């Protein structure tokens, strides 16, 4: 017998239904009838309706023999129209060559087509393009490229193709996975459609029309499932499918158009996206909560003279105090899960969309940074490992810094030439790393047996190195006033460099030896 | 059964559509006194005008209501107000009007301790309800008596309001006081959820058609065929988005087609009845009455097509044998069934259609569920302990500092002022968490209107607002973003004060606003109106719990630059105190932002001001 329809099925079937009795499909395939009948390059026409402006694309047969030829096209290459479509994993796509050779063809009619659709769109009238078989092809690409600086604000176009080919490969669809603009797209296609995918892979979503009814798939899983084939069926008359779906909206028939084991993989990956938004809404406020018992871990390391650095590694080394445990295990953690994530996130999104995602964690990224990978620092040197900065640094902190480290470096330090510093987390978030490094080379200095005098004078100029690098971050007021608590690492640091370079004074060692880093980072 | 669920019985529906015919024979209305019951009958019209006004220049006849006339009928916390259509609305503007002495006779029969109901057949029963929305607002919520409960009944009416004037009727519980009766194929029902281009040229024929005392104009075969296919796929478009949209799925891409798609704002607006030759299906959920409205009207066979549109037409006069054989007829109610597949079929309505249906009533079980939830979190020890440390333990010690807790946040000096800023981090999740329950309209209409929420939300804002303020400006974020007011107030915030702004003046018939300006102009600053309001933009004094953010953006600023919004702020200061909004304890102390500003203002100011007494200048 059967069981009740699932609710991904009546989804598709709602979408469907919608589509069809909007009467969307209708009049962009009766404006696709016009421009093929009242040398053979690329064609298109405007229609200025008052709702819309449609543009229809018309493109020659559709030659078989070149179906996955492809194009490559690298976020380097100076070449490639589409650069803000690349993202952090996939720098390259490939493109149906026919296709793109048409779009690329046409680029100066096209390019003053984009200044009117952009201005049209400006007055919030929203944009169709269409076209069948290639000239959806060209139809989508125009649209692709139309998305590539449009204002996010502005009402998205909307690409309608009827029986097209596939037209981009497995690392543009991974990329429009995570895209906006993928949700520009409307792909008809007749359910007798078949489709070779062993290069070009779908994208956007589908409208699949069967004669008693259509259903809308956005898994691209489902709609190779359902389209992939050994052979490249040719363009239906969609005229004809279009009038036997008008006959489905009189008919009692609510038969299942998509097979039992294609909805139970459409359900199962629904199910895993629900949960791979990672609440960027709730977690945030989440991260924020650590973010502030952090914070107040900080302020009460400080209090006892020690400084949050070293009474982490401290309690890491022996944990005996529940609060600076639940630091670790709870808050920590979620913080490096959380931005971790972001990291990922930002690297799977074309240009475009990652642009908008980094702005919005430019400064909370810069602070999670700075406050966090100290305390990873700790744990790394703790565990005996070297040359932290060079060889142990997680990804998401290098990612981070890369991207936020050097823009707004510039208004805070503005602010930290008058301001009390109490509050200030030292820029160079592998200030840690340094003074561990130093540690060890002092240790190498004091043990080491029979070390030749040529190498103890490469790590005598190590402890220079670091010495005008401490002095400098100081001068320049970029470091936490926190270093100077008695109980720091940076501090056991001076006490033992103090005894092993003896009797030569510097700039630093007067700073110390006087005291005069207790007025250090005050008002001014 | 049906008594007891809808508060109305057998007599006074028989009773109300006695009325309604009555009212064919009358100016605008018929008044029929019955003992305790006086009914108020609306005349119904057949003219194309009366559902979609010429002068309207929208897709459906639409028209946002007044937020004065109607000043429960939006979101609270957004904002937003309800939309109706514009001609059912005149037509009761037309009646209201004191020539026709319903307004005299409403009162008439509030002194009485009548029940007052209201009634109508087809145009006419939009109308009662517009009427008894009207009667709630001016009457009702102003001295809440079972007495003054009104009660709507009607026949064959077209849909009035949108969701939000569906929503504000369940929040303020008035929902229950309507009865709308459908019969199952009557298409007048449905006729407002088409564009009205899309019936613009056969509307008139039908209507004349519809209209029980007009015989003249011969039956047409085509225009009512075209009508009742006209209205029925604009029903689909409609009903079938709403099943996309209810589910939280598939929003991508709807919202991409949201730009080329015209849908009916309309929304079914209390208790919907749908009627058989056996049976009778009371429906109170508007999602699933909206679903029904199309599944409920189609054919059966595809043999019975043809026949389907002339029955659309026919059971619009069928509510006279409804009202006869009532009791005679199988009663249920849908949304309290354990199963709703025996009374949908005898509806007619598809496999896929009752599903449909289905996925709307869980919906709002979903919505029931979630509320449980929010309870079970706001009435745990762990969370109360976040509010009660602020209030007993950080609030004194601050005080006893000198500077208070305002100030003490804000330089953030010691341990305790850490702690305070993650209570306030995580009740910042909490009352977040529930702000985006209610966006995405997955609590229950009643929520907002919850005594118990309001208490505690208006707790919250009044205790932690201050040190949401305080980390702003902390963080510098005023130079950065910009004036908390304008683009930094968090939206949780805004919420509280407009639930309990709501609760606490509606029964006065004013809205916050109102009585806001009108507080302003009785400080006697002589200057123009529309000048002050100018000044006044964006202020911090509108809320109580805001007045911090007022006096961040006034200090620094030269007397003369801003002398208006600091007489302002003092004339507030007392009422927000004796209301609670402002604690007496902290802001006049000699360590606070507020004091030590307030003395470097002019002599001539502190002179004659009312605070001089509570704040004395150094030496
Ligand atoms: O229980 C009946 C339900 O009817 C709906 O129209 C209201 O919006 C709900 O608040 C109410 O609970």
């Amino acid at each position: 017998s059967q069981d009740p329809e699932s609710s991904s099925s009546l989804k598709g079937s709602a979408l469907g239904k919608l589509v069809v009795t909007s009467g969307l499909l209708h009049s962009s395939w009766s404006k696709i009838l016009e421009i093929h009948n009242p040398d053979s390059g690329l064609e298109f026409q405007i229609h200025r309706e008052e709702k819309f402006t449609l543009v229809v694309f018309s493109a020659p047969p559709i030659c078989r023999s070149s179906s996955s030829d492809s194009t490559l096209l690298h976020v380097k290459d100076k070449e490639n129209p589409f650069p803000f479509l690349c993202s952090e994993n996939n720098p390259s796509f490939s493109l149906h060559t026919p296709a793109f050779n048409l779009f690329t063809s046409a680029s100066t009619s096209l390019t003053y087509l984009k200044s009117e659709l952009l201005q049209t769109l400006k007055s919030e009238k929203p944009v169709i393009i269409t076209g069948a078989a290639l000239g959806g092809s060209v139809a989508s690409l125009y649209t692709l490229w139309l998305l590539e600086t449009i204002e996010p604000t502005l009402k998205r176009p909307l690409c309608i193709t009827f029986g097209s080919p596939l037209i981009g490969d497995a690392s543009l669809q991974q990329i429009l996975e995570n895209s906006v603009r993928n949700s520009c797209f409307l792909h008809v296609v007749s359910a007798q459609t078949r489709i070779k995918m062993d290069f070009f892979k779908p994208f956007g979503t589908f409208l699949i029309c069967f004669d008693s009814g259509c259903v809308c798939i956005e898994d691209h899983v489902a709609v190779t499932e359902l389209l992939n084939g050994v052979h490249d069926s040719g363009l239906v008359d969609y005229s004809q499918v279009l009038n036997r779906l008008d006959q489905s909206m009189l008919s009692l028939a609510d038969s299942r158009l998509i097979p039992e084991d294609v909805i139970k993989g459409i359900e199962k990956r629904a199910e895993m996206k629900n949960l791979r938004f990672d609440m960027m809404f709730k977690k945030l406020n989440d991260m924020k909560i650590s973010m502030a018992y952090i914070e107040w871990y900080k302020k009460k390391c400080k209090e006892v003279k020690i400084g949050y650095y070293d009474r982490f590694k401290t309690q890491l080394a022996f944990p005996s105090k529940e609060f600076d445990i639940n630091i670790k295990n709870h808050h920590k953690s979620e913080l490096n899960r959380f931005w971790k994530s972001v990291v990922e996130e930002v690297e799977r999104r074309p240009q475009s969309d990652a642009s908008i995602l980094k702005r919005r964690f430019l400064f909370s990224g810069n602070n999670y940074r700075r406050m966090i990978e100290p305390l990873d620092i700790a744990e790394y040197y703790l565990e005996g490992r070297k040359e932290y900065r060079t060889t142990g640094r997680s990804h998401h902190y290098v990612m981070l810094e890369k991207w936020f480290g050097m823009e707004s470096i510039l208004i805070e330090k503005e602010r930290c030439k008058k301001r009390d510093l109490s509050d200030l987390l030292t820029f160079d978030s592998c200030f840690w790393a340094e003074v561990e490094d130093s540690l060890i080379v002092i240790n190498q200095l004091n043990t080491t047996v029979g070390m030749r005098d040529d190498v103890r004078e490469v790590l005598t100029r190590k402890l220079v190195e670091f010495e005008g690098y401490v002095w400098e971050i100081i001068t320049k007021r970029e470091v936490s006033p926190e270093i100077f608590l008695e109980e720091s690492s940076f501090m056991k640091w001076w006490k033992e460099y103090k005894k092993i370079k003896g009797f030569n004074s510097s700039y630093l060692t007067e700073f110390m030896n006087t005291r005069k880093y207790e007025s250090y980072g005050k008002s001014q | 059964a049906f008594e007891a669920l809808t508060g109305i019985n057998g007599d006074l529906i028989t009773r109300s559509w006695s009325a309604s015919k009555q009212a064919y024979l009358t100016e605008r209305y018929h008044k029929e006194e019955a003992g305790a019951v006086v009914i108020f009958a609306f005349q119904p019209s057949f003219s194309e005008k009366d559902f979609f006004d010429p002068d309207n220049k929208s897709s459906f006849g639409e028209i946002k209501l007044n937020r004065v006339q109607f000043p429960c009928m939006r979101k609270i916390g957004k904002g937003d107000v309800a939309t109706v259509n514009e001609a059912f609305l005149k037509n009761l503007e037309a009646v209201i009007d004191p020539r026709t002495s319903f307004q005299a006779s409403v009162e008439m029969a509030v002194r009485s301790r009548k029940q007052i109901v209201f009634t109508g057949h087809s145009s006419g029963g939009a109308t009662a309800i517009l009427a008894t929305v009207w009667y709630l607002e001016k009457y009702f919520i102003r001295n809440p008596n079972v007495y003054l409960e009104p009660r709507c009944v009607t026949f064959g009416a077209p849909l009035v309001g949108d969701s939000i004037f569906s929503h504000a009727l369940g929040r303020e519980k008035w929902s229950r006081f309507f009865v709308n009766f459908v019969t199952r194929f009557d298409i007048v029902p449905r006729i407002t959820l088409a564009r009205k281009a899309s019936v613009e040229e056969t509307l008139p024929h039908v209507l004349a058609q519809l209209d029980p005392r007009n015989s003249s104009v011969q039956e047409s075969e085509q225009r009512i065929t075209e009508f009742y296919t006209s209205v029925m796929r604009d029903t689909s478009t409609v009903a079938n988005q709403a099943v996309c949209e209810l589910t939280g799925s598939a929003e991508a891409i709807l919202e991409t087609l949201s730009s080329f798609l015209e849908l009916s704002p309309y929304r079914p607006a209390g208790t919907f009845v749908f009627s058989t030759e056996k049976r009778l299906v009371a429906v109170n959920n508007s999602d699933a009455i909206l679903q029904m409205l199309f599944y409920t009207c189609q054919a059966s066979d595809e043999q019975e097509w043809s026949l389907i549109p002339f029955r659309s037409i026919r059971d619009h006069h069928s509510y006279e044998e409804l009202v006869q054989s009532m009791g005679m007829k199988l009663f249920n109610h849908l949304d309290g069934e354990n199963s709703i597949e025996s009374s949908l079929n005898d509806l007619g309505v598809s496999t896929r259609g009752r599903q449909y249906v289905q996925a709307a009533l869980e919906e709002e079980k979903k919505r029931v569920e979630n509320q449980k939830k929010i309870i079970q979190v706001i009435q745990q020890e762990r969370f109360l302990k976040k509010l009660a440390w602020i209030e007993d333990e950080y609030k004194p010690k601050c005080q006893a500092h000198k500077n208070g807790y305002y100030d003490s946040f804000k330089v953030s000096n010691e341990e305790n002022d850490f702690k305070a800023n993650v209570k306030r981090a995580e009740l910042a999740g909490v009352f977040d968490e529930v702000l985006g329950l209610l966006k995405k309209c997955q609590l229950p209409d009643e929520f907002e209107g919850d005594i118990d929420w309001i208490k505690l939300a208006t707790r919250y804002r009044r205790l932690v607002e201050p040190l949401d303020i305080a980390n702003y400006h902390r963080h510098l974020k005023n130079e950065d973003t910009g004036p908390y007011m304008k683009r930094g107030r968090p939206t949780r915030y805004i919420y509280a004060q407009r639930g309990y702004e709501h609760h606490i003046l509606k029964p006065n018939g004013m809205i916050a606003e109102d009585v806001f300006w009108n507080k302003v102009n009785g400080l006697n600053l002589g200057l123009q109106l529309e000048e002050i309001q100018e000044t006044l933009k964006n202020s911090g004094s509108e809320c109580g719990s805001c007045f911090w953010a007022e006096v961040e953006e006034l200090k620094g600023k030269p007397y003369e630059e801003v002398e208006v919004r600091v007489k302002t702020l003092e004339g507030m200061l007392r009422e927000w105190i004796t209301a609670g909004e402002v604690d007496e304890k902290e802001i006049f102390l000699e360590g606070s932002t507020f004091r030590k500003w307030w003395i470097t203002l002019p002599k001539n100011h502190k002179s004659h001001s009312p605070l001089r007494d509570y704040m004395m200048d150094e030496i």
